[PDB]
RNA sequence: AGCUCAUUAAUACGCUCAGAAUCUAUUUGGCGGGGAUAGCAGCAGCAACUCUGGUGCUAAUACAUGCUGUUUCUCCAGAUGUGAAUUAUGGAGGAAAAGUUGACCUCGAGGCACGCCAUUCGACUGAGUGACCUAUCAGCUUGUACUUAGGGUCUUUACCUAGGUAGGCUAUCACGGGUAACGGGCGGUUACCGUCGGACUGCCGGAGAAGGCGCCUGAGAGA
């Protein structure tokens, strides 16, 4: 359980990181 | 020229391997020509030094020209009194810092606008002069 | 010397809310939040003295804590949470969707609305600035920091905001010939088409027009640019910010 | 004579809630009697109705009061205050005795 | 929050502005990345108290550990933003630890941290200005007034310490004295103009806890 909590916490951070680079790259063509 | 113990220095400028920093203050003022060709420093000048101008903008006749780079105005305002249906002449002595860019005699209207406190008494700084010739002790409302 | 103080009195509570002078001394102090003290409306008061579901204040704090209510996507178990101008209110159980929005007169009203409309909301730009790697970003009248916002997004522009995803789909530009609901001062709660914009030296004025054909100014910060040219991007109330006049 | 008036279906505490406006001439309605009349009108049962705070006018045969009706027994167990439950049918000791737990360890 | 009006004659209060000279727990949105004690167990001491000594253990979202930023200085550029900043931000250098290192609860969902920017409730600094008597109170002021450099502060300033000038306020009432003076929203009296009262005023802001004075903890106290 506690490794599945820790991996998940890391993954969400990872998910946020990829979608944050999308918010750069989506608006980069306009910017 | 630099008389005193400390070396007087134009800030935000490096000699490297003269120059002069000059600033447009805005609010409809022409940044005067004698600032751009004169040896004085002064950090408490608006144009040359590092003081930003902001808020309330006054006018009034000059009384004093006695201190180093500081003058005194008197703002001159009518006060309506409710009972007697009639005004009275009041005044208020406002001390204000000057740039050596300007050339100010006794007894000539100026403009000023406020900044950060430069002393106890001084919170104002001269941004435009009109000359006048030739006196004070007239009451003049603007 | 004054500190941040808990106990709001009635009388001192704002004239938006339509509080009784009687029914006790104290009003519900809003929690800190997106919106200010004066403009906002809590959800303790929302369920007592509009929809009239919770008769006592004990009953109002019950139903927020059951987690039926949803402010703006999120649940919010905190109650007394400030909610003010263009916030969606989804409610569980006998669910109804609202948008909080001004009357003619300045008062708050509450408006049943279609679900496809009630996804999105509007958001005016108050403050624009640069930060972190040359990136422009924007604070709103909420306080949603919309970073990686596009160009043509200056101050006093509205942004349509999709709520499910953190997007900014449209951008309604400030101009002449553009509809704007006023949200402060004497002309609070009034629709107008923007005829003139007067730049003010230093610290500016904007002149407006009803469908009746009255005319009135305001300070620029009060106007909320509601939609492009007559037809707004929103369901408006009864009368539509016109205000009666005999 | 039982008028139901200003009526709204509050689904959050699932209860249909209103104010009653009964007019009586000659001056003689019992609360129990009121439940009888209202429960037939809203197909309710007597236990599922709460009626509270009902007020005769100055002089005339009249009385009006609050009341509301809900599905099942699940409402009044949890949503109601305790002072209506003891009334219907369902002391500074702490201040003194309590603060001895600070005085003694 | 509650109580009171003894100080206070404008520094307070009010009403306009202002932060480009600032700080901000909590909410909210972004951006981020093993050992040692407390109860519990036991032996004692005081005329006395909501004081404790000393030994024998054990807890963690308490405390310490740990898989590019923060602070500061130098230089080169100085935005699509502002009335205006050689500002925001970017790049090239050095330093420093003052540090972001989910070492975490309950049955796939809810909740809780840490850091930075904003936001919110505010706070705090500065300006303009309004008003109770007194000439049997006409001259007052030595950090007193400007300037340059520093210390200190959350910041700006004689706030304080230096060097250099000798200034500032005043018959448009300075300075001094008096008040049976907390200021304001307002209240009583009235045809209008006014005038008297305002501890309370069913609110707002200030000050004080027998009298001064000092300080810890904290986002915030001279409680």
């Amino acid at each position: 359980r506690r490794v599945a909590r820790k991996n998940r916490m890391l993954k969400e951070r990872k998910e946020k990181r990829e979608a944050t680079k999308k918010k750069a790259e989506q608006y980069q063509a306009l910017l | 020229v630099q008389t005193e113990r400390a070396f007087q220095k134009q800030p935000q400028l490096f000699l490297a391997s003269k120059q002069r920093y000059v600033k447009s203050i805005g609010l409809k003022i022409e940044t005067p020509k004698t600032a751009e060709e004169r040896e004085y420093i002064d950090a408490k000048c608006p144009f040359t030094g590092t003081v930003s101008i902001r808020g309330r903008v006054l006018r009034g006749v000059v009384v004093s020209t006695k201190m180093r780079r500081t003058i005194i105005i008197r703002r001159d305002y009518l006060q309506w009194i409710r009972k007697y249906k009639r005004f009275e002449k009041r005044h208020t002595k406002i001390p204000a810092h000057i740039s050596p860019a300007f050339l100010v005699k006794e007894g000539d209207l100026v403009t000023v606008a406020e900044c950060r406190p430069l002393s106890k008494t001084v919170h104002f700084n001269v941004i435009h002069v009109k000359p006048a010739a030739v006196d004070k002790r007239q009451f003049r409302v603007f | 010397p004054r500190c941040q103080r808990f106990h709001l009195k009635r009388l001192t509570a704002p004239h938006h809310w339509l509080l009784a002078k009687s029914a006790g001394k104290f009003a519900s102090h809003p929690s800190t939040g997106p919106h200010k003290l004066r403009e906002c409306l809590p959800i303790n008061i929302f369920l007592r003295d509009r929809l009239k579901y919770a008769l006592t204040a004990k009953e109002a704090v019950a139903i927020v804590k059951r987690r039926l209510v949803k402010v703006d996507g999120k649940v919010r178990t905190n109650y007394r949470y400030p909610t003010g101008l263009m916030d969606v209110i989804g409610l569980g159980k006998s669910n109804e969707l609202f948008r909080i929005i001004y009357d003619c007169k300045g008062r708050f009203c509450v408006h049943h609305i279609e679900a496809k409309e009630a996804s999105f909301k509007l958001l005016r730009v108050n403050q624009f600035k640069i930060g972190a790697k040359g990136i422009p970003h924007v604070v709103t009248h909420d306080g949603r920091t919309i970073s990686y916002v596009d160009p043509s997004v200056r101050v006093h522009d509205a942004l349509k905001f999709n709520i499910k995803t953190g997007e900014v789909e449209s951008v309604i530009k400030f101009k002449v010939g553009d509809v704007a609901m006023v949200t402060a001062g004497g002309n609070v709660g009034r629709v107008g088409t923007i005829q003139k914009i007067e730049k003010q030296m230093a610290s500016d004025i904007v002149h407006l027009k009803d469908t009746s054909g009255a005319v009135f100014a305001t300070r620029i910060m009060n106007v909320f640019v509601i939609g492009e040219n007559e037809h707004p991007l929103i369901s408006l109330p009864a009368r539509e910010g016109v205000r009666p006049s005999i | 004579s039982v008028h139901i008036r200003k009526y709204i279906v509050n689904k959050l505490l699932d209860r249909k809630q209103f104010v009653i406006d009964m007019q009586h001439l000659g001056a003689k309605p019992t609360r129990d009697e009121i439940k009888d009349e209202v429960a037939s009108r809203l197909k309710a049962n007597k236990d599922l109705v709460v009626i509270f705070g009902l007020e005769t006018k100055f002089g005339g045969g009249h009385t009006t009061g609050f009341g509301f009706v809900y599905d099942s027994l699940d409402a009044l167990k949890k949503t109601e205050p305790k002072h209506r439950l003891i009334k219907a049918g369902l002391r500074r000791m702490r201040k003194n005795a309590r603060r001895q737990k600070v005085k003694v360890w």
